[PDB]
């Protein structure tokens, strides 16, 4: 498991839509669901 | 008083293929109406180290910064509301947890008057 | 700085040219030169 | 007990176009290998470098690839049996661990091929 700025690094230069399903399947990062979060909304 | 670790953003080329598959997956899509300002609270995790985001939108740009609420609330300024141009590139950041708490993820059409925004975005959180 | 298996396993999955060049910038990956490569021919 | 060697690790990806046309800006990377022919490339273990990790991929036709590590008459350990690869279609790679210091034998075998040459496009690194 690599450290959490390791892996901004490597995505700023190749992110792509694959690398976000790697990194996703070895569980470096966790993708949040909408049902965990609220909206606001204002004028 | 925590020292808040500055944020890193970055761009990558590919908005049709990230759009398309925000679509079909959670159908999380946001309508900023005209003038109007969405907040996304995003609630740190008992278990998150970073947050990671990912926003774009699809005919025109929109603001957008990043705010952390404390846990009458204490609130810290992380990226500060500009225009960027997410409806050519898919615009994404990260930032470290200072501590247990709220982030506000800002898009901001209040400068729009006419032009409402279509708003594809996505979170995750690391260990 | 990754582990060379893991270095292996980000490959496999989303190996591309991309990766290839960040892997090459981070010191991850040394590209061999032709000094040490020597050919050798047979029937 | 004697020495035990690391299984190899082999996967591919799709993109072969954009993989020759990087190589083909260094002449000294591509090989033609003749009828009946085997071109053997020698890469020695560099004293830093913990592994070696290779990339080939061919023109129109398949290729037979082995790669075996000699000792440093010598002794020869086989890692990569000798088997035609589909590599004209993918670009073929893989990694391995350095068993100690030697030399590796990337084997690009035409043997069964009467009436064809081959166009061959490698390159090679190693890690730390």
């Amino acid at each position: 498991i690599p450290a959490p700025p390791a892996i901004a690094d490597l995505l700023a230069s190749v992110d792509s839509e694959e690398v976000r399903e790697y990194c996703k399947k070895k569980g470096w990062i966790v993708e949040v669901p909408v049902t965990a979060t609220t909206l606001e909304r204002n004028v | 008083l925590p020292v808040i670790a500055a944020p890193s953003m970055w761009t990558r080329p590919q908005i049709r293929d990230f759009k398309e598959k925000i679509r079909q997956d959670s159908d999380s899509v946001i309508t900023v109406g005209r003038g109007e300002v969405v907040t996304v609270r995003v609630p740190t995790h008992e278990e998150g180290s970073y947050l990671f985001w990912e926003f774009a939108t699809d005919n025109y740009d929109i603001g957008f910064g990043v705010y952390f609420e404390w846990t009458k609330p204490v609130l810290d300024e992380i990226v500060p509301v500009y225009r960027r141009d997410c409806h050519e590139e898919v615009y994404a950041g990260s930032h470290q947890y200072p501590g247990r708490g709220v982030y506000l993820l800002k898009f901001d059409n209040s400068y729009s008057l006419w032009r409402s925004k279509s708003v594809y975005y996505r979170v995750y959180y690391t260990r």
